[PDB]
């Protein structure tokens, strides 16, 4: 017989027919996949009196671990099932309801904002219903789900309760973002937003897929904070991290102008005993609001190479060693800019100062190279000034031993940061990035968490999905629907700390990348590490920032340019094409297909809605929605595997079947210098930087051991193509 | 993991 | 270890047929002139082609100057001074003729219990258990190699977490007793409490009158003793939450795959024995002998009964059809009941439950094989109905045979005292649960058989008991016992070189045989283990498996420990033998 | 080796 | 130790010159009335003014219901299994009364000695050693404190 117990606490008999059903109608349009093996591997899992949903479950698990390369359509099957399970959990059965008896009562139950009902009329709610396909949660894959059920949808944290399906998420989003358009427009571009999240064109942050239709405006998650050399700025600096730590934000946090160990006694403060104890202090600050002070809460932290404490700081990442002279739940980034390359090359010594004994060489350094030499080698005559030489060799050596042991000392070409960028060095310098090294924007120290004349940088992101475009053309739209979307969150979204909300009122940063890019060169036959991809990049970077110019000056005619784009490069009609790297001339021959001059104009005249658009993240959950390949990034294997409580969760490249050659995984690559060489073209055109990685495969040098000389190089021909910043260094183990 | 010895010469070629 | 030889020379005086026709010679000896020589002839080429099996004891001595042939003894253990020392000193007897061994020893009262007038229980099992371990071991090469033991007690005894981590190799000496495994028994109620996410409570059984009784032969008894002792507050007691309880058991059966279990409840309400009488309160080394014990005075007490089992198995793929067991069963069954008087007995206790009961333990290797070659598989309750009708076959077979021999000889002395007598069968008590993963319809008239088992009876209380096998499915070429084989070649190291085996017929089965580690999960074992319990006599040497890497960060999680482990029970599964987790 | 979490909901649906 | 006292509650119900007067008065409690009263008065005497002492069993027992007093115990082991097991049942009934062993074994045959038609004597003396520790730990409150033997 076998018995079922039903959700309320009912039983009746087993329906084997209906599970079939099921089952077969999950299995629709997909191939190699068995509806007999999962039902197999299921039913001998049954038991007289098993619960609705534990059948469920288990047949998702079934076909959840039959996902391999050889069958990669059991991602879609046990997608599918997945997707079933979740409609009843959520309305009781499969046909979702009405939009708007849905949005009642969601607000009923206080899990939609109620403004959503302010702003849209029934009519309007009846009106998107239309635009709606819920046949669209069909073409997620199975990790998309787990990923969407974990930490998109609407759900009891308690109780495990899901409210809602993606579609209606998808809509939503769509219907705040745009809910102060006019009429005439409003319903158009919801319609036009809702097609390209729901057809994987646009990606976006999780705050704001998981939060943007409920009651908060928590969608900060991305913030820059630079450290005065005062007790009073420290201690703003500290509670700004703290602040922005509850809501889970990563930071970036420079601290290069802390005055160093010994210093003279501040008439009152104590900078005497030096840059750590801060450090530590900036520390436990982005720790403040983690499980048990390790899961959750990041920041990378900023100094330059040239800091009289650098060998000290190069080193707290690491093991052993004394726990004062340790600081290992931060990120480092060390800033380098041309002068202290050259005295690598040409093996020479480098001069260590305290800040605050060199006027003018900090603020130089970013804004102004010129005078960077020029007070850097006054200084190193004046023997009235405090210093230490050493040789570059041993400084550049013992970062990239510290950047090999840990992947975590970054590296930030400040030179590079302000020379080509979309801000006028000498207002509005780049003196530090953010936790993952793509974000370059300008800041302020603050007197006091409320200082009004500070400034901490915020930045928005958004993805373009390559493999979801049939041709470059559309990114026209594409780029228009991103920009408006972020733009209007800057209004949407909570300031906690004056500072940063002068930072996104004043420039309104956003900050749009890829994902997809490893399946957009192997679909197109390139790859990264032969330089057969560089003029496709060049070709694709282009189309991306001119249609992203295009969209923020056409809505800055519209709404009017942001407060401060008067201290851009864009509002003195300096473009991208006019400031990058020259190099780049020598590994790329593409032509400008669009036409930049009229831009140009157009931009000297209208300006911008915002100061800059482009950057280029990691990705990991947005990606695997899409099931995309992550970011820029060369996959590491064919399929991908994660735990979870819920089983091990596979994941294919996608179109394994037609692509498995044409693809390049990461340890494929000879070495790096493909990669850096389309890092470089990207960075032509992108506002801020790049997330780039450094890969080391032990195995493919002399006695497993990676050299010195070949870290340097790869460093050198980073700074040679004006690459901005590297990120993480992966090295290979086994 | 990582071998330490540098060749000075070699690298003062390089063209930044 | 079966050819006649000089063990100190090297010599070998035998070859295996003349091993094979003086067995049979020997075991049919007293038989009368005019059949003798043909039970012999039948015998003689049912063992030489392989049909039927022998353990190592009869293969290598039947035909010599010993009478040594038990190897394996059921002891239990009273609360006494007298009744350990008599249960130690049948041990040493017992293991220094290579027996393995099944303690019971749950009734020795806990830790801190009172003053017995003399005696000196104050102190606990533990430096008792201590005292079994090393008579266990009083005849082993230097303490380690030889002489085993698996020794049972009670879930709710007073010392349960302290008896759970014997085998633990981290603890203080005094804390350890670790070269003898150990079953745990347990009951519906103790489930129950799991399920519930209640308490268990924890008594001394010298506090608790009746409740140890109960435990075994009348579970609404058990309960009702086992609430009413749970309220009265002047009773020693503990209470431990039975998730607590539960983790703690399955960790260490995980950690060490030799903490076993044993459902006293199914062996006690599908058995062969009125429970009322003959209860069954234990098991043996390797968790498939299910018998009645009564402990011992004193080692010669005539009044205490230490249970005997003689083994044999039917080679499943050495039959073309499963009527072949018919003949198969007359002679497996006639040759180990003259075994029975032939053997010695070192102990009287020991001799009267063979005398008594006439128990025999009559399994099966190669299963795996028998499977492949009809097409089957463990894993997906293909093999479900293929089952039910092979075990089915050997029980009546068995039945039939020992049927037959009661009518010619008499039934077991104490024929009387099983549930067969009353003409209950396994079959009218099984786990109605069988029900929904079976409908494989019975094919033996088993109403006629019933009437001739109410008639004439049984010459032996038992038949049935699936051991496992290495010995004697190596000399067969067959897979082991019922279980798939880890791979396709067995590897076995010896001074003479690296000894390779394929399985049978690997050439045209690769395809079709299931090995170990491909099963997907545990669910379609335990099926098929539940299927073949429904006719088997005793239980049944069940082993529970375990990938780490088919579970996220490679840990297997207890949720699955223990879901297994109902799923056993649901089925009417009686004991689990080992764990096996796989490494790398 | 193992993980030792238990979720005693799920275990009490279970039918003996 | 001494003193006749509750365990579990702590009370103490006799003192010193009792324990003494009722000692003398137990052991020469079947003397013929005409000596009886003497021997008792001159043992009293002698044990409360300490000039012969006495085992403590017999100090804290005789007086009161309990008739275990032997402390001192030896036991000779034979070179069979019949033996080995008598030997061992006695030290475990001696050791529950807290006596001390004093255990001859000298007579198990070596390791490797001829296979004695039956037993298994094959393995050696050590693992029937480790049998007879076990035996004499049998009553230790967790295998260590209690139970004592020599083995010779």
């Amino acid at each position: 017989n076998l018995l079922v117990t039903k959700r309320d606490g009912s039983t009746e008999r087993i329906n084997l027919d209906k599970i079939h059903r099921v089952l077969d109608w999950a299995a629709e349009g997909l191939h190699n996949v068995s509806i007999s093996q999962v039902e197999l591997r299921s039913h001998i899992q049954f038991y007289d009196g098993i619960k609705t949903s534990d059948i469920h479950e288990t047949i998702i698990k079934a076909a959840a671990d039959l996902i391999s390369r050889d069958a990669p359509d059991y991602q879609y099957l046990a997608a599918r099932l997945a997707i079933f399970h979740l409609r009843k959990k959520a309305y009781g059965q499969f046909e979702p309801p009405a939009l708007y008896d849905h949005v009642v009562k969601m607000v009923e139950m206080g899990k939609y904002d109620n403004h959503l009902l302010e702003d849209y009329t029934e009519e309007e709610f009846k009106q998107m219903d239309t635009f709606i396909d819920h046949d669209r949660d069909m073409t997620f894959s199975y990790a998309a789900v787990k990923q969407l059920e974990g930490k998109y949808l609407v759900q009891n944290r308690v109780t495990g309760e899901i409210y809602e399906s993606a579609q209606f998420l998808y809509i939503l989003v769509a219907a705040c973002l745009f809910s102060n358009y006019p009429r005439e427009t409003r319903l158009q571009y919801v319609k036009r937003f809702y097609d390209a999240v729901s057809t994987f064109k646009i990606s976006l942050p999780t705050p704001i897929m998981s939060g943007v239709r409920t009651p908060t405006r928590q969608f900060s998650s991305c913030v820059l904070i630079e450290c005065g050399d005062s007790l009073d700025s420290i201690n703003a600096t500290s509670s700004a991290i703290v602040k922005y730590v509850s809501q889970r934000a990563g930071i970036g946090i420079n601290a290069g102008r802390i005055r160093a160990l010994g210093s003279p006694i501040r008439g009152g403060e104590a900078f005497h005993t030096g840059c750590i104890p801060f450090y530590k202090h900036f520390q436990t600050a982005v720790k403040s609001c983690s499980q048990g002070g390790v899961r959750g809460g990041a920041a990378t932290l900023f100094y330059p190479m040239w800091h009289l404490e650098v060998e000290s700081l190069l080193v707290l990442k690491n093991n052993r060693g004394v726990e004062g002279n340790r600081v290992r739940h931060m990120d480092y980034g060390v800033q380098i800019n041309k002068l202290m390359y050259t005295r690598l090359l040409k093996g020479e010594d480098i001069t260590l100062f305290s800040p605050s004994d060199v006027p003018g060489l900090y603020d130089a350094f970013f804004a102004d190279q010129e005078e960077f030499e020029r007070l850097y080698t006054k200084y190193e005559k004046d023997d009235s000034i405090r210093k230490q030489r050493v040789k570059a060799v041993e400084l550049f050596s013992l970062m990239m031993q510290e950047r090999a042991s840990t992947g975590r000392i970054y590296i930030q070409n400040v030179d590079h940061c302000n020379t080509h960028s979309p801000f006028d060095p000498a207002i509005a310098p780049v003196r530090q990035s953010n936790l993952c090294l793509e974000i370059a924007l300008p800041t302020k120290p603050l007197n006091d968490v409320n200082d009004e004349n500070g400034e901490i940088a915020l930045c928005t992101l958004s993805a373009f999905n390559l493999g979801a475009i049939n041709n470059l053309d559309e990114l026209e739209e594409l780029a228009i629907l991103a920009v408006r979307a972020l733009d209007a969150l800057l209004d949407y979204q909570d300031y906690p700390i004056p500072a940063a909300k002068r930072g996104a009122m004043g420039r309104r940063t956003l900050g749009i990348g890829v994902i997809n890019f490893a399946y957009y060169l192997a679909k197109h036959g390139k790859r990264y590490s032969d330089g057969s991809a560089n003029n496709l990049t060049h070709k694709t970077f282009e189309a991306i920032q001119y249609y992203l110019l295009k969209a923020s000056n056409e809505l800055a005619k519209e709404q009017g340019a942001c407060p401060w784009f008067n201290e851009t490069t864009y509002a003195k009609g300096i473009l991208p094409i006019d400031t990058y790297k020259k190099d780049l001339d020598t590994i790329a021959n593409e032509p400008l297909h669009y036409d930049w001059e009229a831009l140009r104009e157009s931009i000297k005249t209208h300006g911008l809605r915002n100061s800059t658009l482009s950057a280029l993240m990691p990705s990991e959950t947005s990606s695997q929605i899409s099931n995309a390949t992550n970011g820029i990034e060369p996959p590491r294997g064919y399929v991908s595997i994660k735990a979870s409580k819920d089983g091990i969760l596979r994941q294919v490249v996608p179109d394994y079947e037609h692509l498995h050659d044409a693809y390049e995984l990461l340890w494929e690559m000879p070495g790096n210098d493909g990669y850096l060489q389309l890092v470089g073209i990207m960075q032509k055109f992108i506002d801020q930087s790049i997330s780039a990685n450094t890969n080391y495969d032990p195995s493919r040098f002399p006695s497993g051991k990676v050299p010195m000389q070949q870290l340097l190089k790869d460093l050198l021909t980073a700074y040679k193509f004006g690459v901005k910043t590297l990120y993480y260094q992966n090295t290979r183990d086994g | 993991q990582i071998d330490s010895e540098v060749d000075t010469d070699d690298l003062s070629n390089f063209q930044l």
